[PDB]
């Protein structure tokens, strides 16, 4: 029916998306071999969202890699679940950016980004009729960050009337693996603020924490980050792939949730998050799914929404759940915490259910809330972004490739304006 | 300026037809009045042979 | 605003009937896609492969192939009145015109008079169909009034508004 | 796209040219009924004015 | 005597998959269509060819999946597989989208799928639609359908049972704007529009119906109770009957003033049947008790204009008319003065079935209440409220803007709305 | 209103009068279809022929 | 009471193999007037030919009745008039003359072509003119395709419809036209196929056929011969090109479902979206429809069916005729094929009308047909096949004097 096409860059890119294809394939009971070997009905029907039987029960996801390094997609389709993609799909420079958004959006993109979007083409025309398109990035990188960029900016010059995701991990100061940062992220988000429909802020502060606190991990390779946000992921999308008591597809969340066109970055949570010393001596109730989907500490963005207030909020619950009280724990949650929810927008939180939970869980849930607390992101990159523009720190690979000064002011002007209307809203 | 024009034409054939509609009750009960009307005409008929049979009668 | 467009038609009527005929050059009633083409040459202007045939095509709404006089009085009043119907004036414009002209090269200060009967608008808006001015007069023909009617009509047929709308602050 | 358009546009027109055909008869028709209209009343007038006559020199003779 | 029934969007066609269930049941026909005198079915079913009865209904939604699961469900041979329309994206909780953008394309069809089925009725009674207006489908297209059945029918009834927007339990956020928006067609369009909250069925079987985790399947259930119980006049034969074209005459006093109060009697669990007896005179009483009626508002805050009493089962007219006079001379709920006779009773024979796996005990007798009354204007101020209160900084009317509207209705529908509150006002003021 | 405004008019150095000019000239049309009202509106109803 | 069929062409055999599979299936004396079949097989490439002498009805065809030529016309109007069907006309005739001889009460010649191909053009235009010489008095029933406007698969099928159809005025005396995309859409729409070949399309032509010659096989509470839709439908002599329609064509989940009555299938028949002519007959003014009846159904229903038609405005009749009907009612219901995709039905209705939508089609195609002309593309094939310059313009004139006879009539 719907369809969404995937579309995933640089490294981060690369082995988000992977875990992502193989833990929908086990929802959809697709072997790595690329068989179905399901049981049920409900699961044949609604795998043309995101797959396409090729020949005698071969079914391939409708997925393009797009990096600049080779290491990235040999380590893709060395492990398993590597050998369902179709190999076209590859979009594959040599060169490499080295975290130079330049040369990420100016020098290597001017040469791949039309290969790539043949593919991404040719993957449109596939299918009938576009829900949409699911880019999954990070703001830090460079071929991450420009590739994808330009990337998301050519997409809605052509299709304009459809709808857009753009999963993007963010960069903060405890964090810092790349020493241009500031420089990367305050130049994308100025492209994500026109061109990208609604965006996900993530950030590794949230996930070290909750594999710290929540998951209670020893050793959390980035296996087990991936495989938290392929959860988040999959449960944006479930009410597409099954049917349910309240169905809620992309452009209902969209057009519900974003009260005003430029304000449309988001922060993530997921429930049930349980240790496995804690999975057996707990319950599985609609208020204890609320509690501690609502949790700060469980946000899935280092940003703490009790430090302002939330303007809208989305549930997305999945599993044989009683509508009742789904309604009833949204109202009581807002009734307590009054205070922390605007006051001109009443009933604040759309709420929506789905009858398939994801395979090994009796009841999940997805919160997904707008508020009013993200622009301390913005000023706490701003602020180093000037810090280092004011002593042309770091510039010549930037104005020696294509850059002008203005460029970077046109940058702080329009980081100023948005932090500053996200204040007026507020 | 074509998909606007189209509305303005369906605008207008739609008038034309509930016009047509129209103009078919004003037909049939058009119809119906002369079925009545002249059932008027043939009693004053009826009345005008019996009133000229009783005067011949009153004058022999 | 009545008054100018009620006594603009009290004269111009007897005008638009000899245009009429004036525009055909057979002698009859009916307007070929034929003499648009002569048209345009007495104007100075030349037409494009397919521009004839949209041109007749737009304007004859009661009946299919060459147009008629009633045909013509018809678009006439839905255009002069059509003001904020986003509707086809492709006919129009060359009617008008010829009707407006009265040099046989073009008209040059009735310009104004056409607008203020349409609107009485702005001078900066008068500098926007063309770019006369005031003071000085210009030498006009055919070519730079079709082309610049038909460029703003669809100039203001593209804005609209998605994401173009303005909402009073907080 | 737009030869698409132009297409249903034409049909529009074309349907418009039967209703209108089919209008004219019907008013030829409706003025034919009502010319009858007015014709049978006079008819009928004639008669009621020459049956009170035949009344009025029935009951003057006696 | 055949009325059709259309159901737009989830919420709607939901509730037909209870009302259909409900009524194959009532008439024996099994779920693969065919039965294993006696024309009581005719009015919702057309006998084919031989042995086979197909509803009189259509199915229409803007997104695939909640008409697709009917398709292969139990009733896969029931329906006739044309009558279940369906789109391709959905509205999206967003009425221009369904009034503009969506709907322009897929109500032509509709129209042309209900023109046949009035067609082979004969003596058609009505419509009925089953729209929720909080939504996008149910408010848009449903509006404009509406539009277009009154340009096509005009005198034929058209019973409109909406869902309105509770004001507390709520699952979406621009839910005021699609309810004003969809309010300003359902005034001049429907004949006969009964109200619905959520809050009010939520809260009855929590009490009542003693389920403390109510889905919407109970909640579907309980409205095909209440449109079988208006509709058992034309099916089954009783001792004083009431047919559609009287709620026309008898409940509407003014041509802008048609939205009635349902409420219905006895709501009773299985187990207390045993305990209570069900006789006429307590639920008589029953029937107008706020706590039992299918929106969350207070009449006591308003004078009654004129109801109407549905009655099922073996009620003589002796004691149904003596409990009448006995509520008109009570004073804890009043009337209207100009009208000295507020009500309208009826009588039917047969009583409410029960279904397999459902809630609702068998009684011997039941009522299903009908009013109209004032407090329908304490919602359309409540909802005026937060309507306002959001749209004064133009917040999401970016989206409808963008879709194809503009100022101008929504000023203009705003103070159309208003001057309701003060048609409802006017007529209150003695 | 005419003969109040600032601009000499035997100057061609303004050329704003142009539009002054065209206003005149509906109001006067104005006029003058106001007194064509007037001969149609006082003579509804005349005592006689020859006062009239 | 006897008819015999000719089958030209790979798509009049093709055709041919739906009939005869279904006529035989039907009757398992009424079968008199078909039974060895009243074929004629015949055709210039051998591959089509030798699919039947190979196939299942082996022994069901008499041998020589299979007229196979040598080599292909080559999609040539020209080469399949004057070069190779010289050869084989002479033997295809010869076998015609002994078949009707075996009949008494011959009604008529019924003849299967395509008119956008070489054979079933060329030769078949050639068959019908010494057809027309032989016989005259005897009715031709001409059943063919008319490329469509926007589905094709040829280049210069233009030139052999118009010089298909000159000859086709003059001599076949019924003719109903069928194009390829109307069907195409019939079987998306209401048959739900979604991917069809021309087996479906050849099934259901078999059995709109069988629908109008029911009348002679068997016997009706009101019979119509095959003379009758020479009377009734043809009003003057140059127009004789017929919409058909059949209905109800139902696939099997739908028809169970449905209630089918006269009333509703004589309205499925008039609406547009049911004709086996991609054409618009809101566009024209009816002149006379027939209308065929099979099954359980009562003269009263179909007359009060066909006064709700009449005072019906979204469909108009011609001023020359008030009186435009030709009904027929038959007591045999339709059969069906085991693997067709029709389902069994109590009463079907087959709908054979003549308007001026028609005069339609062939201004459509004259201009494509005039646009390649002009440049003489592709005209030096035919011209070396043994045609000259003439003949096109003069073909050409022909249809426009076509065109304005029906402008004339219809006013
Ligand atoms: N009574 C009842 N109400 C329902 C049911 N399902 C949904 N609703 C109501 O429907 C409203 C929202 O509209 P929906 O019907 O869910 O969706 P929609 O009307 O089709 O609009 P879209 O989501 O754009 O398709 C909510 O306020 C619910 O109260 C149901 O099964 N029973
Ligand atoms: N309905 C139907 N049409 C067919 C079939 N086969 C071919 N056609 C049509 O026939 C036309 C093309 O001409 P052909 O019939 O193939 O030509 P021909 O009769 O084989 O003559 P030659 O090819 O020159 O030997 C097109 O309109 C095709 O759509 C068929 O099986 N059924
Ligand atoms: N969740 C997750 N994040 C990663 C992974 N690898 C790198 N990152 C993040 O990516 C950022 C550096 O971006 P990089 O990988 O160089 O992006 P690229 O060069 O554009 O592909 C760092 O802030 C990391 O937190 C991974 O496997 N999982």
């Amino acid at each position: 029916m719907r369809e969404i096409v995937h579309i995933q860059g640089g490294q981060c890119g690369n082995q988000i998306g992977a875990k992502f294809w193989e833990v929908v394939s086990d929802e959809h009971g697709i072997d790595p071999t690329g068989t179905y070997h399901g049981d049920s009905d409900l699961q044949l029907e609604r795998i043309n969202v995101y797959f396409n039987e090729a020949t005698g029960g071969r079914y391939v996801p409708r997925a393009i890699l797009m990096d600049l390094e080779p290491g990235t997609m040999d380590s893709v389709r060395s492990g398993p679940y590597g050998q369902i993609f179709r190999p076209d799909n590859f979009v594959f420079g040599q060169t490499g950016a080295g975290n130079n958004w330049a040369k990420g959006h100016y020098t290597e993109g001017a040469e791949l980004i039309d290969s790539v979007l043949d593919v991404v083409r040719k993957e449109a025309e596939s299918c009938d009729c576009l829900q949409g398109f699911q880019v999954c990035h990070s703001l830090g990188g460079g071929t991450g960050s420009g590739m994808g960029t330009l990337l998301i900016s050519k997409i809605r010059e052509e299709y304009p009337d459809r709808m857009m995701l753009t999963f993007s991990v963010v960069p903060s100061p405890k964090v810092s693996d790349t020493v241009v940062e500031p420089y990367n992220a305050t130049l994308s988000v100025h492209q994500l603020v026109e061109n990208a429909d609604e965006c996900m802020v993530l950030d590794n502060e949230a996930l070290y924490d909750i594999c710290f606190r929540t998951l209670k991990l020893t050793t959390p390779t980035f296996g087990d980050l991936n495989h938290l946000i392929s959860a988040v992921m999959s449960g944006i999308t479930c009410c597409l792939r099954f049917p349910g008591q309240l169905n809620a597809d992309l452009r209902k969340l969209a057009v519900n949730l974003i009260p005003f066109p430029r304000l449309h970055f988001f922060m993530v949570g997921f429930t049930p998050l349980t240790s496995r010393g804690s999975q057996q001596y707990r319950a599985l109730t609609v208020p204890e799914l609320t509690q501690q989907m609502w949790d700060a500490k469980n946000m899935m963005c280092a940003a703490d929404p009790r430090h302002g207030r939330y303007l809208t909020a989305s549930a997305l619950f999945r599993g044989r759940m009683s509508t009742k009280e789904v309604d009833e724990q949204m109202l009581n949650v807002q009734n307590k915490n009054s205070s922390y929810f605007v006051e001109w927008i009443p009933n604040n939180v759309k709420s929506s259910v789905c009858d398939i939970p994801p395979k090994g869980l009796k009841m999940s849930a997805t919160f997904i809330g707008n508020s009013t607390a993200i622009q301390e992101m913005f000023k706490r990159v701003s602020e180093q972004f000037t810090a280092m523009f004011r002593r042309k720190a770091f510039l010549h690979w930037y104005t020696g490739e294509g850059m002008d000064e203005m460029e970077f002011t046109e940058a702080e002007s329009n980081m100023n304006d948005l932090v500053s209307e996200y204040q007026q809203y507020q | 300026l074509y998909y606007l024009l189209g509305e303005r034409t369906r605008r207008e054939h739609l008038a034309m037809d509930m016009k047509v509609r129209a103009s078919q009750q004003l037909k049939k009960d058009s119809a119906d009045d002369l079925y009545t009307l002249t059932a008027h005409f043939n009693e004053m008929r009826a009345a005008k042979e019996q009133a000229e049979r009783e005067l011949a009668r009153m004058k022999r | 605003a009545a008054a100018r467009e009620r006594y603009a038609r009290k004269n111009e009527q007897n005008e638009l009937e000899r245009a009429f005929n004036t525009i055909d050059s057979k002698g009859d009633k009916k307007i070929d896609a034929e003499e648009l083409t002569e048209l345009f040459l007495r104007l100075g202007h030349k037409p494009k492969r397919g521009e004839v045939e949209d041109m007749i095509w737009e304007v004859d709404e009661d009946c299919d192939g060459c147009i008629s006089l009633l045909e013509f009085q018809t678009l006439y009043t839905r255009c002069r009145d059509d003001k904020t119907g986003y509707e086809p004036r492709g006919l129009f414009n060359v009617v008008e015109f010829v009707m407006n002209d009265k040099n046989n090269q073009g008209f040059i200060t009735l310009e104004e008079a056409m607008q203020i009967m349409y609107l009485r608008y702005g001078r900066a808006e008068l500098d926007m169909q063309l770019e006369q001015v005031f003071g000085t007069a210009d030498l006009n023909s055919g070519k730079i009034l079709t082309l610049t009617e038909f460029l703003h009509c669809l100039h203001t047929n593209q804005v609209k508004q998605l994401l173009n709308r303005v909402t009073a602050k907080t | 796209h737009n030869k698409q358009l132009r297409e249903s546009i034409n049909n529009l027109r074309r349907e418009r040219i039967m209703f209108e055909s089919i209008q004219s008869n019907l008013e030829r028709e409706l003025a034919k009924l009502k010319r009858d209209m007015a014709d049978m009343i006079q008819q009928a007038n004639g008669a009621f004015e020459a049956r009170e006559k035949a009344i009025g020199e029935m009951n003057a003779l006696k | 005597r055949e009325v059709i029934s259309i159901h737009i969007g989830q919420a709607g066609i939901q509730v037909g998959n209870a009302c259909w269930e409900l009524y194959c049941l009532e008439h024996g026909i099994q779920p693969d269509g065919q039965m294993p005198g006696d024309d009581a079915f005719n009015t919702f079913f057309s006998e084919t060819g031989a042995g086979k009865h197909v509803p009189r209904c259509i199915f229409l939604d803007l997104e695939p999946t909640v008409v697709d699961e009917v398709r292969t469900g139990t009733y896969r041979q029931l329906f006739h597989p044309e009558q279940l329309i369906s789109g391709k994206e959905d509205a999206a909780n967003n009425f221009a989208r369904g009034h503009y953008t969506i709907g322009k394309e897929i109500v032509d069809l509709a129209l042309d799928r209900i023109r046949k089925l009035a067609d082979n009725c004969t003596g058609l009674q009505g419509f009925l639609v089953f729209n929720a207006v909080g939504g996008g489908t149910g408010s848009g297209l449903g509006s404009l359908l509406l539009e277009r059945l009154s340009v096509d029918y005009g005198k034929k009834s058209k019973l409109g049972f909406t869902v309105y927007p509770s004001p507390q339990v709520s699952t979406a956020v621009v839910e005021p704007y699609n309810s004003v928006l969809s309010t300003h067609s359902l005034l001049e369009h429907t004949d006969v529009a009964v109200m619905l909250d959520n809050e009010a069925i939520y809260d009855i079987c929590r009490r009542s119906l003693d389920i403390e985790r109510p889905t919407y399947t109970n909640l579907n259930r309980l409205i095909a109770q209440v449109i079988s119980s208006l509709t058992a006049s034309l099916r089954f034969d009783g001792a004083l009957n009431v047919d559609i074209t009287e709620f026309q005459t008898n409940l509407v006093p003014y041509p802008r003033i048609h939205f009635m109060l349902s409420s219905y009697a006895p709501i009773i669990s299985a187990e207390k049947a045993y305990h209570e007896q069900l006789s006429v005179a307590e639920i008589t009483n029953a029937a107008f008790e706020p706590a039992s009626m299918m929106v969350k508002c207070d009449p006591r805050h308003g004078k009654y204009m004129a109801c109407c009493l549905m009655y099922r089962g073996d009620v003589v007219p002796k004691d149904v008319n003596a409990s009448v006079a006995t509520i008109k001379t009570k004073r804890t709920i009043q009337f209207v003065d100009w009208c000295p006779t507020g009500f309208k009773c009826g009588i039917n024979y047969q009583p409410p079935t029960v279904v397999p796996g459902g809630d609702l005990a068998k009684v011997q007798r039941a009522v299903c209440m009908i009013s109209n009354s004032t407090a329908i204007g304490e919602i359309f101020s409540r909802l005026d409220h937060k309507f306002d209160l959001m749209y004064a900084k133009r917040a999401f009317v970016h989206w409808y803007v963008g879709e194809g509207m503009e100022e101008g209705e929504f000023s203009e529908a705003r103070e159309d709305l208003a001057a309701l509150e003060k048609d409802f006002e006017e007529v209150g003021a003695e | 209103d005419v003969k109040r405004k600032p601009y000499d008019l035997l100057d061609y150095s303004r050329n704003a009068f142009d539009t002054d000019f065209l206003e005149f000239n509906v109001q006067i049309n104005d006029l003058e279809l106001q007194l064509q009202g007037f001969v149609n509106a006082s003579f509804e109803h005349i005592t006689s022929t020859e006062h009239a």
